[PDB]
RNA sequence: GUAAGUUUAGAUUAUAGCCAAAAGAGGGGCUCUUCUGGAACGGAAAAAACCUUUAAUAGUGAAUAAUUAACAACA
């Protein structure tokens, strides 16, 4: 229990200083989460997109008219309506078309 | 550092735990970098550039042996 | 004065090759001089781009201002000398890919007025440009669906990159 | 380690949800804490633009 | 407007210091009369040199290298 | 400026000194006139220093093209594609060294603002942080506030 | 009667405004040189803002593990370490394992930085307080 | 008018920086170009190498069937590097695959072979040419080369080195030129594994290992859009390689991708390749 | 401790401040006279005049300065 610090949840932190006094020793072996500390995979009975189409359902007087599309749209990922209103042409226009992409 | 180790300096580690080795790459210089001064009638022919040089360096090898 | 409109037209494309679409006709057409505003003639002409040549025809007559009727002559002539010059099979197969107007060269005169005044009287003129293209208009644009809207706003979550680090 | 890159990415970008228990607490402090936890300031890859921020839940 | 805690004690600080500052300056370590004249060579040896950088202004000679240089301009492939 | 110019990452162009190091500039070509002041400075630079930079740098072809000419110029040509070109109008032979020496070192590579002075392909080691670091687990992994 | 190039010179850093300032030089000259001022200071203080986005970097990481962020640093000094502070984002990023350790050895001197002032002096120097 | 030809001419080159900006001129070959001699430009290519070539299997190896027919078409109005291909593909094959079972010896021999062909895809081939100046130096009938008749070169080039520098330079060039566009590249980019969960029940029982009961490891936001699923392998009640997915399905994927690197070598922390050896 | 100074000859320009802070003198806040300091890109909220600040150069370094706040009465 030399450790000053807990090592359940990271890692073992064994910490050490050299005989000579030079170096610091650090060994850091990762710890693996205990079977009986996990639950099962879902025994009941997947792309994203596929939840995306029952999330935004189609009900009422067919497809929904633009300010309830983004108003249904805004409460699925807890965002301001604001966000999803159009720009204009100048705007569109002036994004660059090929930003750079390293590595 | 290692996977499950590192090593730490006090405040350097001796010559002989590490040996680290890199190549040259390149020697070049910096794209204009804008200089102008703010003075009353600050006039468009007030301003310098710096472009300074440069190189380029590439890591090669780490070495490492047991001489704790 | 610049007319390279009608140089458009004057355009001949190299013999194409077996491996190669029928080009689609394009006819560039224009009358220079016309007694109009071309801010008058831009609305006629905004409403009209991406229609079909029998679409805009029918609104064009029963239009009320004057220069839809012109429009109609102008679009007529077109039309007349695509078949007749520019090989096109049916009268009907046409829309308006493109229509606008330009300014065209004015007259200057005083204008007098009852009180000792005077003005600077103008004869505006105008031109009038328009680009058929053979074939159907293209189909209209349908309005994104949520689905659509969501993805978007996903793949750009995704596609967000961590600034200023190593 | 050796995770896909996209996955990567969505894992370290994920928001996560927090319960916080106001019952005979000052909401100042609450405050302070639940701006952290909603500004998304607890992360160490804290960004301006990152939009990193956490849902908060009070009670 | 009142004092920060901050500034009243970095004030103190500074004021210490100073303290020590005396406290060197307490314990001259030359007597006046010892200080007297043991510099005063030098200080005439220096002024010497002085003087002499000062007055070196002069107007420039002319040589006719400069003028014969200048043909050089007309240097070409042969 | 930033905003209204341009900008790349750090970047080699193959991996060049990985293995072996190769000379990006490939190609040099010079234009003199017999008859000209501005040449001056070129004439006197093939006499001298133009031989010892091709016995150091072997691997660059050398075009030496005297011929009625208003101004001088130096073409360097790169394995990559790029292109230069530097006026000699004018200009004597010590310019002239030092600036076939800059070339020479300069890749094709084009010069303009870099992002970040770091090109890594192995950015983790340990593992990337993610929320769950951190975090301790429950026996039967207990969502909280589950009765179970 | 090379005025055009030097409108040239002008419009080629005024092609990216807004308005009629783009397209007039009386007023795109102006817009240029004071785009060219703002560049010139902005230098500066990129520097400083970086600074501050290490700090707090650094501070949520070393909270995450219960730790503020001055006593890291002067631990760290105390044992010696002279990691800087760009550097030390880097390692929480992407060595957590590593910077865990550093944060038990900090800790540690902390703890024994506590147990001196403590023990008053009269105790030997700790095993990570040698210096 | 303004009087002068400074300004007309300098208006001239305003009018041409104009039309090369608005019609950029169609690609055409540095061999048409003025200022070329193939026999000098070989000979500093060689150079820039640092390597030894043989000029006459050399020159057939950029030799192209196209750009014979070329010049047979205007003669009617020479040796193919088929020869020399042959040579380099066939033992690039086997110094590619060599190179790799060395350092992932657990590496399946199917792995082997969709990694072979990816280090020797056109593209890469294509890639590396070009950048070399190659193009310029290729001899064909069509300017871009056709990216096939490229292919065909490169490996016939490393025929003629073989030749000319022994197997010893040529396998030093593979590893310095070819081996290194690998960095940066993961296992399952460069080959392509489906069904990764069935595929690495079939390597357990290879080794005789029980197939992993998979847990949920952590799970985070399962009812809203954004759901976070960590799926983690426990043999024998172990952890053998855990995966973050958005889906429990897509967690499950990726975990089992993760063992599989783990089967044969591929952590992400392990030994980068050496390119130092000088033998 | 330090490096300028005196004389001879020729010669112009400048010749209206501002604010802070001291010492006087009239008023009895002001009105003056005399001495000292100042002209951030930091700070006092924005802040020509107060405080920290020797010039200006690139860097994805480091140590510091001033620095809007402060913790009812019994003997």
């Amino acid at each position: 229990t030399y450790s000053s610090l807990p090592d359940d949840y990271n890692c073992q932190v064994d910490l050490a200083l050299t005989a000579d006094g030079r170096t610091i020793v650090c060994y850091h072996p990762s710890v693996d989460i205990p079977y009986e500390h996990t639950k099962p995979i879902p025994q009941p009975d997947e792309t994203h997109e596929q939840i995306l189409k029952a999330k935004l359902e189609v009900r009422k007087s067919k497809q929904l008219e633009q300010g309830p599309m983004i108003e249904q749209l805004s409460k699925v990922f807890y965002t301001t309506k604001h966000r999803w209103y159009p720009h204009g042409q100048y705007h569109n226009r002036r994004k660059k078309l090929n930003p750079p992409r390293d590595r | 550092g290692a996977d499950n180790f590192t090593l730490l300096g006090k405040p350097l580690l001796r010559k002989e735990l590490v040996r680290v080795e890199a190549t040259v790459i390149e020697k070049t210089e910096s794209w204009p970098k804008i200089n102008m001064k703010f003075r009353k009638r600050k006039n468009f022919r007030k301003k310098k550039i710096i472009v300074n040089p440069q190189t380029i360096l590439r890591i090669n090898t780490i070495e490492i042996a047991p001489r704790l | 004065i610049s007319r390279k409109w009608e140089k458009k037209n004057k355009i001949v494309y190299p013999p194409q090759l077996p491996g190669e679409p029928r080009r689609p006709a394009e006819i560039y057409h224009c009358r220079r001089q016309i007694k109009y505003s071309k801010d008058k003639m831009w609305y006629l002409a905004k409403m009209i781009r991406g229609m079909s040549i029998d679409q805009a025809l029918a609104q064009l007559e029963f239009n009320d201002k004057k220069g839809a009727q012109i429009i109609k002559e102008v679009l007529l002539e077109a039309q007349d000398m695509a078949v007749r010059d520019h090989n096109v099979e049916f009268r009907s197969n046409l829309h308006i890919a493109e229509s606008t107007s330009g300014r065209g060269q004015c007259l200057k005169r005083i204008r007098y007025h009852g009180r000792g005044r005077f003005g600077i009287m103008e004869k505006v003129y105008c031109h009038y440009f328009v680009k058929l293209v053979e074939g159907p208009p293209p189909p209209p644009e349908v309005p994104k669906t949520a689905v659509d809207h969501a993805k978007d706003y996903i793949q750009q979550l995704r596609s967000r990159t961590i600034i200023h680090t190593l | 380690s050796s995770f896909s890159r996209a996955p990567q990415q969505w894992a370290t970008f994920a928001r996560m949800w927090y319960l916080l228990d106001g019952k005979m607490q000052p909401p100042g402090k609450l405050a302070v804490i639940a701006s952290n936890k909603l500004q998304g300031l607890n992360k160490p890859v804290y960004h301006q633009l990152s939009d990193c921020g956490d849902h908060v839940v009070i009670i | 407007r009142t004092v920060s805690f901050q500034a009243k004690e970095s004030m103190i600080r500074r004021l210490e210091v100073e303290a020590e500052n005396h406290y060197w300056l307490s314990m001259p370590y030359m007597t006046a009369e010892q200080e007297c004249g043991h510099a005063a060579e030098r200080r005439a040896q220096a002024f010497e040199a002085i003087k002499a950088a000062a007055t070196s202004k002069f107007p420039k000679h002319r040589y006719i290298a400069d003028q014969l240089d200048h043909l050089n301009i007309s240097k070409k492939w042969s | 400026t930033g905003r209204g110019t341009s900008s790349r990452f750090l970047t080699s162009v193959l991996h060049n000194g990985l293995g072996r190091y190769v000379q990006q500039l490939q190609r040099l070509s010079l234009s003199l006139s017999r008859d000209a002041p501005s040449s001056r400075g070129a004439r006197e630079f093939v006499e001298r220093e133009v031989t010892d930079f091709a016995r150091r740098n072997p691997g660059v072809v050398v075009y030496v093209n005297p011929r009625p000419c208003a101004m001088p110029r130096i073409v360097a040509e790169y394995l990559n594609g790029a292109v230069r070109e530097e006026n000699v109008n004018s200009k004597s032979v010590e310019e002239i060294k030092s600036l076939v020496q800059k070339l020479a070192d300069q890749s094709g590579l084009d010069v303009i603002r870099i992002r970040k002075p770091f090109h890594t392909d192995n950015p983790s080691i340990q593992g990337q942080w993610h929320p769950f670091t951190n975090k301790r687990t429950a026996l039967h992994g207990l969502r909280p506030r589950e009765l179970r | 009667t090379d005025r055009y190039w030097r409108v040239q010179e002008v419009l080629k850093h005024a092609q990216h405004f807004r308005g009629r300032k783009n397209r007039c030089y009386r007023l795109a000259v102006r817009a240029v040189t004071r785009a060219f001022v703002k560049c010139t200071k902005a230098r500066r203080l990129k520097k400083r803002n970086l600074r501050t986005l290490w700090i707090n970097r650094i501070t949520a990481a070393s909270q995450e593990h219960g730790l503020k962020y001055p006593a890291f640093i002067v631990n760290l000094i105390k044992c010696q370490v002279e990691l800087n502070r760009k550097v030390l984002v880097d390692l929480a990023i992407y060595e957590p394992k590593t910077f865990k350790s550093l944060a038990a050895l900090a800790k540690r001197r902390q703890q024994e930085g506590f147990a001196a002032a403590l023990g008053d002096g009269k105790e030997p120097e700790g095993i990570f307080s040698r210096v | 008018v303004k009087k002068g030809f400074r300004a007309a001419f300098r208006f001239q080159k305003e009018l041409e920086r104009w039309r090369l900006l608005r019609c950029p001129p169609p690609p055409v070959r540095r061999s048409e170009k003025p200022n070329w001699d193939y026999h000098a430009e070989v000979q500093a290519f060689g150079s820039r190498l640092q390597e030894t070539f043989s000029l006459d299997l050399l020159k057939t190896a950029f030799i192209n069937s196209c750009y014979i027919k070329s010049e047979e078409a205007k003669r009617q109005s020479l040796k193919d590097n088929q020869e020399l291909f042959e040579q380099g593909l066939s033992f690039s094959h086997r110094c590619l695959t060599q190179f790799l079972e060395d350092e992932f010896p657990d590496l399946p021999a199917e792995g082997t072979e969709s990694l072979v062909s990816f280090l020797t895809g056109e593209a890469v081939v294509c890639h590396v040419a070009r950048n070399l100046a190659v193009e310029q130096l290729t001899l064909s009938a069509e300017f871009p080369v056709p990216l096939p008749v490229l292919r065909q070169t490169f490996f016939a080039v490393i025929g003629a080195l073989l030749q000319s520098s022994g197997p010893e330079r040529a396998a030093l060039f593979i590893r310095d030129f070819l081996i290194t566009q690998m960095t940066g590249k993961e296992l399952f980019e460069m080959w392509t594994v489906v069904n990764p969960m069935g595929l690495l029940v079939e390597e357990l029982k290879k080794r005789n290992i029980s197939a992993p009961e998979s847990r949920l490891t952590r799970q985070s936001g399962s009812t809203t859009a954004l759901p976070l699923y960590f799926v983690g392998l426990y043999c024998d009640r172990k952890l053998i390689a855990e995966g973050p997915g958005e889906t429990v399905l897509v967690a499950e994927e990726e975990a089992a991708r993760v063992a599989l690197r783990k089967l044969y070598g591929f952590t992400e922390n392990r030994r980068p390749w050496d390119y130092s050896k000088p033998k």
